[PDB]
RNA sequence: CGACUCUUAGCGGUGGAUCACUCGGCUCGUGCGUCGAUGAAGAACGCAGCUAGCUGCGAGAAUUAAUGUGAAUUGCAGGACACAUUGAUCAUCGACACUUCGAACGCACUUGCGGCCCCGGGUUCCUCCCGGGGCUACGCCUGUCUGAGCGUCGCU
RNA sequence: CACGAUCCUUCUGACCUUUUGGGUUUUAAGCAGGAGGUGUCAGAAAAGUUACCACAGGGAUAACUGGCUUGUGGCGGCCAAGCGUUCAUAGCGACGUCGCUUUUUGAUCCUUCGAUGUCGGCUCUUCCUAUCAUUGUGAAGCAGAAUUCACCAAGCGUUGGAUUGUUCACCCACUAAUAGGGAACGUGAGCUGGGUUUAGACCGUCGUGAGACAGGUUAGUUUUACCCUACUGAUGAUGUGUUGUUGCCAUGGUAAUCCUGCUCAGUACGAGAGGAACCGCAGGUUCAGACAUUUGGUGUAUGUGCUUGGCUGAGGAGCCAAUGGG
RNA sequence: AAGCAUCGCGAAGGCCCGCGGCGGGUGUUGACGCGAUGUGAUUUCUGCCCAGUGCUCUGAAUGUCAAAGUGAAGAAAUUCAAUGAAGCGCGGGUAAACGGCGGGAGUAACUAUGACUCUCUUAAGGUAGCCAAAUGCCUCGUCAUCUAAUUAGUGACGCGCAUGAAUGGAUGAACGAGAUUCCCACUGUCCCUACCUACUAUCCAGCGAAACCACAGCCAAGGGAACGGGCUUGGCGGAAUCAGCGGGGAAAGAAGACCCUGUUGAGCUUGACUCUAGUCUGGCACGGUGAAGAGACAUGUUUUUUCACUGACCCGGUGAGGCGG
RNA sequence: CCUCUGGCAUGUUGGAACAAUGUAGGUAAGGGAAGUCGGCAAGCCGGAUCCGUAACUUCGGGAUAAGGAUUGGCUCUAAGG
RNA sequence: UGGAGCCGCCGCAGGUGCAGAUCUUGGUGGUAGUAGCAAAUAUUCAAACGAGAACUUUGAAGGCCGAAGUGGAGAAGGGUUCCAUGUGAACAGCAGUUGAACAUGGGUCAGUCGGUCCUGAGAGAUGGGCGAGCGCCGUUCCGAAGGGACGGGCGAUGGCCUC
RNA sequence: GGCCCGUCUCGCCCGCCGCGCCGGGGAGGUGGAGCACGAGCGCACGUGUUAGGACCCGAAAGAUGGUGAACUAUGCCUGGGCAGGGCGAAGCCAGAGGAAACUCUGGUGGAGGUCCGUAGCGGUCCUGACGUGCAAAUCGGUCGUCCGACCUGGGUAUAGGGGCGAAAGACUAAUCGAACCAUCUAGUAGCUGGUUCCCUCCGAAGUUUCCCUCAGGAUAGCUGGCGCUCUCGCACACGCAGUUU
RNA sequence: ACCCACCCGACCCGUCUUGAAACACGGACCAAGGAGUCUAACACGUGCGCGAGUCGGGGGCUCGCACGAAAGCCGCCGUGG
RNA sequence: UAAGGCUAAAUACCGGCACGAGACCGAUAGUCAACAAGUACCGUAAGGGAAAGUUGAAAAGAACUUUGAAGAGAGAGUUCA
RNA sequence: CGCGACCUCAGAUCAGACGUGGCGACCCGCUGAAUUUAAGCAUAUUAGUCAGCGGAGGAGAAGAAACUAACCAGGAUUCCCUCAGUAACGGCGAGUGAACAGGGAAGAGCCCAGCGCCGAAUCCCCGCCCCGCGGCGGGGCGCGGGACAUGUGGCGUACGGAA
């Protein structure tokens, strides 16, 4: 019968991302002769909150290095930034924390964040709240360096994409219980319309595939194709192993 | 016309 | 017989059938076969001495001019006119005119903001200020001018 | 009796026809006979569900009532083998048999599907008798007491509660007795809505599932009378010349009920245990018809005090607070 | 709903929109995230079953498997051959995936039950718990308790028609216009009704509708489409009206929601029949350069394998700001 | 709940009665849920001060638990800047 | 009665005959002078006007709303309902001397109160893309997307070509 | 009996520019909507049967193209709103005890999807009023909530097999298990209902076989109409029967 | 034919139905409207014309059509059916 | 003789302008519309969508008297009525 | 590091033109159902039909054979009669369904590219004069611009054409 919510989330209008208030897409500097041959130099000018961010950013400010300028910048704040202290970035960028270097010059064991996946993208992997990437190997034939990402996925990637030095600040917000729904629906307020999310079971057998029957169950396997046609496509999306 | 019955009334329910 | 009720008739009411009319339709046929940036169709707002509606017209607004016609128009006024005079009234319509939206055109639809040339007050080009006029849509064709390119060459 | 049309397919048959401007050869198409099947067998190619439901219709068809029927249920005879210490028949009654009843349930499908409101309870009237009690009596295996059996008989009665939606059931208690039934399984414009029997939901079982369940659970709109009649009361009506009076009475209706105590009497009767009755007297129940002296209830005589908050400057006199409160 | 637990996804990605686009939503996002499910705070637990249906993992070792391409004979239409993708099959994993979770016999020095033993059988055979519960047919189960009396309530029992573990089991303070049961208090709920007040109803002035209506309107019985106002046979019948009343008009209402028929429909479902967007795979096309080599056939051809290259094509960044020599 | 400022004419009419049924309010002897499916409905309770407060509990609660006492008027006293 | 057309015969032609269709449109009954004009405590006395007063107005008294108002001002919506004078046909479910009715006239004055300007969520042209197509997408994305400014120079005119 | 065309069976002869896998006949069966001294064509009227809106009125549906979020659902932007009490969380102060750890006592403090309770928002029960209403869902009392997943104005977004849904198949302008408007459309109906003057004559059937047939058709039967061919009461009859012999 | 009386007879129509006065449905009353049409195709019957023919269309020739969008005629008279 | 192009005529014509006619309809008919009709009115909007003709030849449309607050009457008069 | 050709591309309120919307009976190009029929239904049918979008003209479209035929042959298109409810299609069911010939209405035929020849022999726009001017034209005269050899004009096009 009806399309699934789910289905309509793909339409947007009611399941857009409430972004009013969002200060700033996320960024690494973007690549230039400074980063690329020697470093660039820009203070940390305030950290700030992202609603619907768990991370905090940071305004660094740079100066532009062709027209008397000072451009800013948001970061995604490392932990163990704070206000009135340089960051330094580039390939002759010394290894602390904060401080924005090319993977490929930082030796193995170097814990990052806000990593780029691709070299010049600004910043893609890594880059939630608690959550860092680590540098494994290095094959310097080829300029292709390995990283263990925060999934357990070992990805490889170009030694010139950079990466910031340090983990990401507002770590362990997930040890906190929410306890009253309220708190939860705060939380997604910021965010997008996805909270008070009623169960498939629950609902009619014309608006979800698990609806419907005189007792709440499911009735049919709750895993499914992931060659499945979207509407069908609820439950367990090609599930491997299902169980505890 | 006039009201007479509500519609889940239907006055002579013989089931 | 008394009142009431029923029936029938007379007259009267209620109601608007029937009949009789018909500046309306419906159908068939004939001829022509024409809209619009020179601003259409449509919409809006206006316009009469007294006029609301319909119709008619556009700030020259129940019409101007011209031509034909030849004494009205008429609900009441008032008037005109010498109806032996371009001359009332109608008709025709070739000249003139034709508010604002609208393809809708300076940009917007508030009826709001503008730019650029010329003119009058205002100045004595002092720019202002006010008023008036004329331009200021997109697309595309032919030409025109100004240009761009480590496009292809030449001469220096 | 042991079987199958068109269309399609396949095979077989002839020095066969056509295969299109002519000719050769493949191919295809024809013509004629078999075979491949339609078992819903004169021959569509086809799964559920709906309580979220819809439309056209149907009393050609169910779920009430009411009809017929009466198997089944209930009630009642005949016969008499037995029981009854003895004795078929006081009271019973086998094996058989004949009936009635429509307060059971079935059969049935006549009536109603442009709808006759679907269980119970409450309320109210009336009718029946197949009589529990009460009146009058016949019987006994009736000494008395208690008693069953039968007759006239439906006048009068036949209750209060616990559980359950219940009908039904059971138990407690009282009683004279706690008999049974009918009236559209009396009675929803009388109520109620607890239950069945929409939509929400829960559980179990069943179903892959949507969903199902005379399986359980909880939540869930009960309309209209002012018409006619009927009944209740209320004015009136024709007659008698008019009016009043005091009256008669046709017809309708109708009412009383049952119990306890005392006495008879510890008497009859009885071995005793136990244990009556008639006449009297004193009272009570249920019902009926009145009434307010008394007791009680009401009370806005807005009667008279008392009191809260406010308001007429206060006193006094009052008012307001949907009847201020008492 | 928090809490718990699964699942997909590292971006030419997951999930999803869109008729189409170098389209779009999540995403001003990057796994402490986004998306898809279940269960439902805490406490305490969460047994066994991968046989079935799902999902998923691997794959020349391989059954089938289309179009193209390759060979074959044929005069050609062609036929035949080999070749062979996903998917099926084949083989593992998975139950906080859908779900599922037994039946006989005999046995203890009174009897009874049966610890114990014997079989037959499944993919295991219901574990912990819990119970005649909102789940138990029989059923008003049995025992206790609560009452003078209890198809009710509570506590036990368990044999459980047909309880049971995130289809969550067991618990549980606080809370609930939630479902029951009892007690105290309180009461006209009742015995059993009464009186009082206001607004109505009532009568008048003024004003003034509607539904409904074949004709109408007293009964008994009869017969009748098997319950008559009318018909038959009886009883009977007296103008015009008022306030009431709910017996009857099988009163009004709405072309019965039930039920059945119709070769009438819709909503939903799936192992119905027929399709289809989407998605997965294969072919041809845009589609190029060089290197190496390797088989297969033949005595050059085809198949190409792998590794580079960059010029198409794609992606990212930037105010295209220092690229390669 | 009563009042001033300001605002109204009782909500589309009046009059006369004071029957039954109603709608909305009240009160009831003795009993006290015997009523009913069921305490439905109404009634009890109620403010403050002072005492006093159980089971159970996630130790927070439960809790106005429950159960008691007092409360006016007047005339003083003491205590708070 | 009515006041202008109409008929017989022979042929031809039809939108040719009504009691029903819960028929269609219009009209009228009985019901019926009936149901009814019962939510939110409330009225009374006098005078005036007037043909006429339960209801208008004035005065007096008694009442209510009781500053979360039945008070005083706005928004949206209405659109002349505002104000005055006059009318008593209709309407205002009795009445009316009254009214938001009807008929005549009147009435809204801004540099400062608001629109107007800005951007918000969003909407939406161009370039580009898609699209059989009306178009759609898209809003910074596959754009040669700035017409402005200062200072200097050179030219031209308009002016006491001085400045 | 005969003839023609198909078809079979059997048989014996003819013909010539081309003698042949040529052509032509015969006899006897058998298929044909055939011939056998023609009856059609045109026009008109009637009845019947169809195809069409098709006697009239009637669905539930189906399709195409448009209008709506002024109600309500949810997101976003910008504004506005929420007495008086109770309980008394962290933090802080003092004092007392403790040898230390720290503990007690009295305060202060004002936490909370905290409690009561107004406005606001809601809508439990009376199964109260009303039920041709004040009202196409209102009124009263009684209730739930009242600093938060709170209430609310304006703006803006999402549109019909679509939206939105703390999920009731709820809501989407009194309409929702598929909105409204116009068209396709006079949609189809084996089913309801209706179907208009007079007299005269005749006058049925509910059975047959077949049918996705059993509320319908087909086919026989039963009816009517039109006729024709003959017959003879015109002293001069053959045939037939719901009999009997 | 208007009214009234009396005796006898006599239920309300329409409709589906085996069966309707029906406790079956439609119907308060009156007016006007209101449902077997037209086209095509076939069939049989009947009337008329011609008859191994028949035919008329379509076209053409004759008029501005008053009556005419008729009527008449055509080696088209028969391409053709 | 394809992969390029132009071309009058007979043919179409429920819109338009301007005419003519009819075995049509005759105000519930005929167009929705004989009339101030796509009007009034309704609906947020798409859209829906009416009713409604007739004095008489001529206004000669009732001067005047009188009752009444008036509406309404009674006489008088106009008209063939 | 200039200046100059061209080529491809820009910008102009540059000079002068055109297109945009409407109407929609008829016409051309797409798009395209489902009621419906088949007594069910899915192919079929309804139907290349309604709705949708586009573009016209007084008509449009079509049109001078890559045609019919198979004859002793006809000879563009369109229209009427006929062919014909035929050949054919089709769950070969329901249903659908043309064409050629024949007779009429009308009647009309042509032009390029190419291949070639001819001093680009051609075109457009400027500017001055004479006429003409309410459908911007003729004639003349300008070392006045441009278009054009990446091809303009005359001859010529299958019926043959050129010399
Ligand atoms: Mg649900
Ligand atoms: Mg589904
Ligand atoms: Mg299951
Ligand atoms: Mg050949
Ligand atoms: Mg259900
Ligand atoms: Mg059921
Ligand atoms: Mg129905
Ligand atoms: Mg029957
Ligand atoms: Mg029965
Ligand atoms: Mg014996
Ligand atoms: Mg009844
Ligand atoms: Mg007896
Ligand atoms: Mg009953
Ligand atoms: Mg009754
Ligand atoms: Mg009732
Ligand atoms: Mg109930
Ligand atoms: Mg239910
Ligand atoms: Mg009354
Ligand atoms: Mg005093
Ligand atoms: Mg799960
Ligand atoms: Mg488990
Ligand atoms: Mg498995
Ligand atoms: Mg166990
Ligand atoms: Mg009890
Ligand atoms: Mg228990
Ligand atoms: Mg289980
Ligand atoms: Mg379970
Ligand atoms: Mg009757
Ligand atoms: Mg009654
Ligand atoms: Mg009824
Ligand atoms: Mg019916
Ligand atoms: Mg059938
Ligand atoms: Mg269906
Ligand atoms: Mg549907
Ligand atoms: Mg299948
Ligand atoms: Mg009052
Ligand atoms: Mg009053
Ligand atoms: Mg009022
Ligand atoms: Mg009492
Ligand atoms: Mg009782
Ligand atoms: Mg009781
Ligand atoms: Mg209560
Ligand atoms: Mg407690
Ligand atoms: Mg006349
Ligand atoms: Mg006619
Ligand atoms: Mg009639
Ligand atoms: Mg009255
Ligand atoms: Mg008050
Ligand atoms: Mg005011
Ligand atoms: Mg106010
Ligand atoms: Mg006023
Ligand atoms: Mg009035
Ligand atoms: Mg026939
Ligand atoms: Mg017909
Ligand atoms: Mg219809
Ligand atoms: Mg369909
Ligand atoms: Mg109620
Ligand atoms: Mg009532
Ligand atoms: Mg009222
Ligand atoms: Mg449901
Ligand atoms: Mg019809
Ligand atoms: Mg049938
Ligand atoms: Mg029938
Ligand atoms: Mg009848
Ligand atoms: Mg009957
Ligand atoms: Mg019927
Ligand atoms: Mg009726
Ligand atoms: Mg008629
Ligand atoms: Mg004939
Ligand atoms: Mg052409
Ligand atoms: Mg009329
Ligand atoms: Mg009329
Ligand atoms: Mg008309
Ligand atoms: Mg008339
Ligand atoms: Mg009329
Ligand atoms: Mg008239
Ligand atoms: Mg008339
Ligand atoms: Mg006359
Ligand atoms: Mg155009
Ligand atoms: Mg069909
Ligand atoms: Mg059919
Ligand atoms: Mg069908
Ligand atoms: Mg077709
Ligand atoms: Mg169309
Ligand atoms: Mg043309
Ligand atoms: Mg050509
Ligand atoms: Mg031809
Ligand atoms: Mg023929
Ligand atoms: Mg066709
Ligand atoms: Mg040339």
């Amino acid at each position: 019968g009806r399309v699934i919510r789910g289905q309509r989330k793909g339409a947007g209008s009611v399941f857009r991302a409430h972004v009013k208030h969002r200060k700033g897409a996320a960024r690494l500097r973007a690549v230039d002769f400074a980063e690329r041959h020697g470093y660039i130099k820009g203070i940390v000018k305030d950290i700030i909150h992202d609603p619907g961010r768990g991370a905090p950013l940071a305004k660094v400010v740079f100066r532009d290095p062709y027209r008397f300028k000072k451009r800013t910048e948001l970061f995604i704040a490392a932990e163990g930034i704070h206000t009135g202290q340089f960051v330094y970035c580039g390939k002759k960028a010394q290894l602390n924390i904060g401080n924005v270097l090319p993977v490929g010059t930082m030796p193995e064991g170097t814990i990052v964040c806000c990593l780029e996946e691709k070299p010049g993208d600004r910043g893609k992997l890594a880059r939630a709240s608690g959550n860092y990437a680590t540098v494994i190997s290095h094959n310097p034939e080829t300029k292709k360096t390995r990283v263990k990402l925060p999934s357990g996925s070992k990805k490889v990637i170009s030694s010139a994409n950079r990466a910031v030095v340090g983990v990401v600040a507002g770590g362990g917000r997930i040890d906190k219980p929410i306890l009253k729904a309220g708190r939860a629906y705060h939380k997604y307020k910021a965010k997008r319309n996805c909270w008070p999310r009623v169960r498939g079971v629950a609902m009619n057998p014309v608006e979800h595939p698990f609806g419907g029957g005189n007792h709440q169950h499911i009735g049919k396997p709750s895993t499914i194709r992931r060659d499945a046609p979207a509407g069908r496509k609820v439950g367990l999306i090609a599930a491997r192993r299902t169980g505890r | 016309g006039m009201w007479r019955f509500y519609t889940e009334d239907s006055p002579g329910l013989k089931v």
